[PDB]
């Protein structure tokens, strides 16, 4: 629950930009919460992570 | 040409480990928490030293 790609389109919204620097709410493909984003140049993700 | 077929098999069970992840996110060390006394100290301190 609250992670994955089998999503329910009962409540439909539009995709927004991943804005950095500001305190926002987020709904990142299931993951919900509040916080601040910051774009980084990461190299530790595989094709399945 | 001096070749050999080898197929080593061991059973599995559900148990707790202590895993070590490095900078790049690779598992480099592991310790079975119920194998010895040093493993007990390593899993109670959550440290590999
Ligand atoms: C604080 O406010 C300024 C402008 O009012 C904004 O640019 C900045 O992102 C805000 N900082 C946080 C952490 O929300
Ligand atoms: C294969 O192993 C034997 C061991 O007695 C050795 O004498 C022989 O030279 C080996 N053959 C090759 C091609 O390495």
């Amino acid at each position: 629950i609250n992670s994955g790609t089998t999503c329910s389109n009962d409540l439909l919204y539009s995709n927004t930009e991943v804005s950095t620097g500001v305190c926002v709410n987020y709904d990142l493909y299931g993951i919900t919460g509040q916080g601040i984003f910051k774009e980084v140049s990461a190299a530790y993700y595989n094709n399945w992570q | 040409d001096n070749e050999t077929l080898e197929y080593w098999v061991t059973p599995l069970s559900r148990r707790q480990y202590l895993l070590n992840f490095d900078e790049h996110g690779v598992i480099t060390n592991a310790v079975d928490c119920s194998s010895s006394f040093l493993s007990e100290i390593q899993c109670k301190t959550q440290s590999f030293a």
